RNA sequence: AGGGGAUCGAAGAUGAUCAGAUACCGUCGUAGUCUUAACCAUAAACUAUGCCGACUAGGGAUCGGGUGGUGUUUUUUUAAUGACCCACUCGGCACCUUACGAGAAAUCAAAGUCUUUGGGUUCUGGGGGGAGUAUGGUCGCAAGGCUGAAACUUAAAGGAAUUG
């Protein structure tokens, strides 16, 4: 099997967490990045890592991934945020119940009227 | 260096709260022992008991060590902490800390005359824990602590000059007995007497006052 | 031994002593 | 069968308090319940109360403040002997500085302290603190 | 719950209860003047008869006994007082 | 303390009857709600929306009243709440908890999810039961969006609405946001429909 | 100690139900404690039904199952049929599938 | 109330039942039956003086292996016969 | 809890639950203190100035936290027909 | 003591298995199993949990009774019936969820309202064996039931839960 141990997956997380600008979809440079940007004790463990931190990278591009939040998303989430122009005052009148009406008449005032009956 | 976590921890070294009485007033959940350290330094340690326990293991027989510790001044504040560890030192180390966090107030009182400085309790009180019931009775002055050596010490450390005691249960099992004698003294600032019927305006929360001088960044 | 087999054990025992004693009536 | 009409009112009062209520309705009231009810109220362990009148034995609604931990009843109305009133309070009151043992004496239902001042004694029935 | 007016219960929650568990107890049956327009006069019946109430002059019938409330017979009118 | 004009207005009521906030629960109906109002025949119970609108006001009257508007936490595990809360938080002080809560966030400093707020607002104490449970381990007031079958234990001030889905939750959260900015904060004089659309606090698709 | 609130099985307010005889070992066993099963199955079987219809008169006929209610003795009910044995909790659950 | 009569005249039942139940007390029943004076090799008395019949070598119960050294004595006020132990190292060499 | 002469001996006079007038002790880390806001004319909400209420851990556990506050705030004149003393 | 005696079947007899196999499995089958007239009076006769009264907390089912409904369905000409549906209310057999509370726990709307120890009343237990034995009394045709000790011995026996 080729399941990456935690130490690799843990480390990839930590690096994407705080170096998403820098880092790439390219392993080859992600490799070199790891040298400057982190101490590792063996060439094997580094590529093992950088390969996977590239993987995680390559698919953040296609949507978020649980476990990694470099803040830059939570604000992307708010500026990518808006909708509406229609609401739910058209058309005509609020349709209510017999007693929903009675609720109105027994506290408030102005209301377009529209009743119904319901069955067992 | 300290470095507190928790809002409340920060406020303390911030010198913006002065006594636990405050903390108790608003029932503030303590989480950081140095809070009760810098608040009440006169605290002294008493190791009450160490007894072996044994777990069987799918490859081993862990026998770690359970230590019971009581901390207090002798002026209205006790603690009861219990911890088991692989070493007795470690058990005693951790125990004192938990006993710090646990620290409660005691409501002492007068046997039955208004005279100089409360020496006994406020009411009879009962604490239970497991099978042991410990029952504390207000006693005249110079009666002393009428209780078995352990409970006599837990009481002493909370600063009780004269009480009577009575116990029901398998008292031999120290752990539960002291835990019940603990519950007993905790129950003094629960029991509502006439002298506390008068209404108080209801104080403002330290976390809202020095809100600023708490808070993270 | 099973309780009920012991209950039977001594039921018999009394019958013999019940017997031997009659001998002397 | 209903055996002590005091016992029931008292317990009701206590179960209400315990559960954080402010009012009981007790049934079925009597001269004694009232007098007992009246004695607690005199030292403020309950608010006001009302006798509602079923054309029967009665009902009572009590209003509770929360100042009350316990109101018990002494089931056989033992004789107390003016000397022995001390031994009772000691047995079953939290301290010597408050709480009352209430009892029925030749000259009225009254808490032990009043009983002391008036120099009468009699039978014992209940207590408050 | 926790604080309520036991002294002034609401007419409805009061009404739905049992005839003995109301505030002060009292019946929930009623009486009625009853006429079967063969005759002219009005005999006063109990809502929970038991006896099959024999009318005044004409031994016609009137109501029948039931579980609780009497079943009035055929063509008859009433009023609760 | 009574305001004067903070009565339930025309357009307010209209908003709530289009959200169907007044549609309370069915043959399920918690003992502890007189927030009801005459049983709708065949199932539903109708909710006194004034009582709703009033509770909402308390809600606002207590949210604003926290010195640092950010340690006023707004949680929702339910999806129909998530889109609302994030939008509630953004608009006010408040910190948001959408989706998973992660237990030991109020107990246990050590946890990286750690908080320590002065107040909690929750949308459905069934699903978010964790939060309500946790706050009671460490004295923290709680504000709740409740239905007629919600578990009122350990929540002070309910807001009797309709977590039966749709728009209600958002609607309520919006109004919540609306009144806390109106309160002590930058907003307006009279009615003033507020720029922001209520569909901004809405569950999306597909 | 005790192990089930339904003690053995299903008798609250009765004192005596009546024994049935285990379908497998003929052990007597109270009808309420009895482990039962409707053995609704076809007369034919799996793939015999093709041959059935084909070498028959009429069209398609009807085909009527056998029905017979089964009673097992616990030990039998455990030894093969419905039983397994469940966790302390999974025991509590009375839903079938 | 669980059990015991609470009433104000129920004092007779309350004593009787106590008389009754005392018998389940070991030393009360020993005392009142006079088990002392009747069984017991001594009189009921603190010590008793007898005469030495044979010298015994009683082997000890497990997990203890030893030979315990005793004397059969025949009590003088009694003729009741009794085996008794002879404490400390040697000492059996004192008797005869 | 005074003494022989004046002198307020014995520290700490605890808060009582606004709803039950029972003591709110220390390890009661499930009790709660709510601040409701003093306000002025035309919205606005006078910071630092609250009308405050305190509810015991018991009460909140029992579910009565809402209802009981409804009463308390309303008959302090800050709820307008929400509660009802009769049932 | 009569009748009955299909079935199944203590005893007994056999076939087998087994080192043995007085058994488990197979066969034969006495008594018995059923009933009448008398006995016997015991079961883990169990909820291993006295009865009467009060109080304390939520939820959906169901059983019997009753009340309310310009409810549904039955058609005939609409009712009247009947069954069904919804709300409430008494009294049942139970279950669910919680626990303020209780407990050594397992668990418990009672096993709750108990060192803050008293509603009324009945009954039984007081370390383990010895032993439900000996003895006396009594009931029984019997088998046996009820009542029921001691000497002597002994440091544990026992309960619930945990890890193995
Ligand atoms: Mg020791
Ligand atoms: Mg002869
Ligand atoms: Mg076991
Ligand atoms: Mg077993
Ligand atoms: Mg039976
Ligand atoms: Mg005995
Ligand atoms: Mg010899
Ligand atoms: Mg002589
Ligand atoms: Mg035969
Ligand atoms: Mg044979
Ligand atoms: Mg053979
Ligand atoms: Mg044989
Ligand atoms: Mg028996
Ligand atoms: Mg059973
Ligand atoms: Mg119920
Ligand atoms: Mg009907
Ligand atoms: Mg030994
Ligand atoms: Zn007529
Ligand atoms: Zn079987």
């Amino acid at each position: 099997g080729r399941v990456r141990t935690k130490t690799v997956k843990r480390a990839s997380k930590a690096l994407i967490e705080r170096y998403y600008p820098k880092l790439t979809l390219d392993f080859q440079t992600n490799k070199r990045l790891c040298d400057e940007i982190a101490t590792i004790q063996s060439k094997r463990l580094r590529n093992k890592i950088a390969g996977y931190t590239t993987h995680l990278m390559k698919r953040i591009q296609k949507g978020p991934v649980r476990g990694i939040s470099f803040k830059l998303q939570e604000e992307e989430r708010e500026r990518k945020d808006q909708y509406v122009p229609e609401v739910s005052r058209s058309n005509g009148v609020l349709n209510v119940d017999n007693q929903t009406s009675d609720l109105v008449k027994s506290l408030g005032l102005k209301l377009p009227l529209s009743v119904i009956n319901v069955s067992a | 260096g300290w470095v507190p976590v928790t809002k409340l921890g920060r406020l303390v070294k911030a010198g913006k709260i002065t006594t636990i009485e405050e903390i108790f007033l608003h029932s503030l959940p303590v989480k950081e022992f140095q809070i009760i350290d810098t608040l009440l330094p006169g605290l002294q340690d008493e190791v009450m008991n160490i007894k072996p326990v044994q777990k069987q293991t799918r490859a081993g027989q862990r026998t770690r060590f359970k230590a019971v510790v009581v901390v207090g001044d002798s002026n209205g504040h006790v603690g009861l902490g219990i911890k088991t560890a692989k070493e007795v030192a470690g058990a005693i180390r951790a125990g004192i800390i938990i006993a710090k966090l646990s620290v409660i107030p005691i409501r002492r009182g007068y046997w039955g005359t208004n005279l100089g400085q409360p020496h006994s309790l406020a009411t009879k009180t009962t604490g239970k824990c497991g099978s042991v019931t410990v029952r504390l009775i207000p006693a005249p002055r110079g009666s002393g602590i009428v209780a078995s050596p352990a409970v006599k010490k837990l009481l002493q450390l909370a600063g009780v000059e004269d009480v009577y005691t009575q116990s029901n249960g398998k008292t031999r099992t120290l752990e539960n007995t002291l835990k019940a004698a603990f519950v007993a003294i905790g129950n003094t600032y629960g029991f509502l007497t006439p002298n506390l019927w008068a209404e108080q305006p209801l104080p403002v929360s330290p976390l809202d006052i020095y809100s600023d001088e708490a808070s993270a960044q | 031994m099973r309780a009920k087999w012991r209950k039977k054990r001594t039921r018999r025992l009394k019958r013999k002593r019940r017997k031997v004693r009659a001998r002397s009536k | 069968t209903r055996s002590s009409v005091l016992a029931d009112a008292l317990n009701a009062i206590n179960n209400a308090e315990k559960t954080g209520k402010r009012q009981v309705l007790i049934r079925p009231s009597s001269k004694v319940i009232i007098k007992f009810l009246q004695v607690m109220q005199k030292h403020g362990y309950i608010g006001e109360f009302e006798y509602i009148d079923d054309h029967r034995s009665g009902k009572i609604v009590v209003q509770l403040n929360g100042r009350l931990n316990k109101c018990g009843v002494i089931s056989p109305r033992f004789n107390v002997k003016i000397g022995d009133i001390e031994k009772w309070t000691a047995n079953l009151l939290p301290a010597r500085q408050f709480g009352y043992v209430i009892l029925t004496t030749s000259a009225g239902i009254m808490d032990h302290e009043e009983a002391r001042r008036k120099h009468v004694s009699g039978k014992i029935l209940g207590f408050v603190y | 719950v926790l604080v309520q007016d036991l002294l002034h219960p609401t007419a409805a929650s009061e009404a739905r209860k049992h005839k003995l568990k109301t505030l002060v107890q009292g019946p929930r049956s009623y009486f009625l003047d009853v006429k079967c327009p063969g005759c002219l006069n009005i005999t006063t019946v109990f809502s929970h008869a038991q006896t099959a109430v024999t009318c005044e002059s004409c031994s016609t019938i009137l109501c029948t006994p039931t579980g609780g409330k009497a079943k009035l017979s055929e063509g008859t009118s009433f009023r609760r007082k | 303390s009574l305001p004067a004009t903070f009565d339930l207005t025309p357009e307010d009521a209209q908003l709530l009857l289009a959200a169907n906030t007044h549609l309370g629960a069915r043959n399920v109906q918690v003992h502890q709600e007189p927030y009801v109002f005459n049983a709708r025949p065949d199932g539903v119970h109708v909710i006194n929306v004034g009582k709703t609108w009033e509770k909402l006001v308390l809600a606002a009257r207590i949210i604003a009243a926290i010195p640092n508007p950010e340690d006023v936490v707004a949680i929702s595990s339910r999806t129909f709440g998530q889109r609302a809360v994030l939008k509630f938080a953004a608009h006010t002080g408040a910190t948001p908890i959408a989706g998973r809560f992660t237990p030991g966030s109020f107990t246990n400093y050590i946890t990286r999810s750690f908080k320590e707020p002065r107040l909690v607002i929750v949308t459905d104490p069934r699903s978010d039961a964790q939060a309500i449970k946790e706050a009671s381990y460490v004295n923290i007031p709680v504000i709740a969006l409740t239905d007629l079958d919600s578990p009122s234990e350990f929540v002070d001030v309910a807001i009797p609405c309709n977590n039966r889905g749709k728009h209600s939750i958002g609607l309520i959260w919006y109004l919540l946001a609306r009144e806390v900015l109106r309160l002590r904060g930058a907003l307006v004089d009279r009615t003033q429909p507020w720029s922001i659309m209520p569909d901004l606090y809405f569950y999306r698709d597909p | 100690p005790k192990k089930r609130a339904s003690n053995g099985r299903n008798k609250k307010g009765r004192g005596h139900v009546k024994p049935v005889r285990c379908v497998n070992c003929s052990k007597s066993i109270p009808k309420d404690k009895a482990i039962k099963r409707m053995a609704i199955r076809n007369i034919v079987e799996a793939a015999a039904v093709r041959d059935l219809s084909e070498a028959s008169v009429y069209p398609e006929y009807a085909l009527p199952k056998t029905y017979n209610k089964l009673h097992y003795c616990v030990s039998c009910a455990i030894h093969a049929r419905i039983v397994r044995v469940r966790s302390r909790e999974d025991r509590k659950n009375r839903a079938p599938p | 109330g669980k059990g015991k009569p609470r009433g104000l005249n129920s004092a007779r039942k309350l004593r009787v039942h106590r008389r009754n139940n005392r018998w389940a007390e070991n030393n009360y029943k020993k005392r009142l039956l006079g088990t002392a004076f009747k069984s017991s090799p001594f009189g009921g008395s603190s010590h008793a003086k007898g005469i030495v019949l044979e010298k015994l070598g009683i082997e000890s119960k497990q997990p203890n292996s030893a030979i315990r050294k005793c004397v059969r004595v025949q009590l003088i006020k009694n003729g009741k016969k009794v085996t008794a132990f002879v404490p400390n190292d040697g000492c059996l060499n004192f008797v005869d | 809890m005074e003494n022989d002469k004046g002198q307020l001996v014995e520290l700490y006079v605890p808060r009582k639950c606004s709803a039950t007038n029972r003591i709110i002790k220390a390890d009661d880390h499930a009790s709660v203190q709510i601040n409701v806001a003093k306000v002025d004319e035309e919205g606005r909400a006078i910071p630092g100035e609250y009308v405050t209420y305190a509810l015991s851990g018991y009460v909140r556990s029992r579910g009565e936290s809402d209802d009981s506050l409804n009463r308390l705030a309303q008959n302090d004149g800050l709820l307008k027909n929400v509660w009802s003393y009769s049932r």
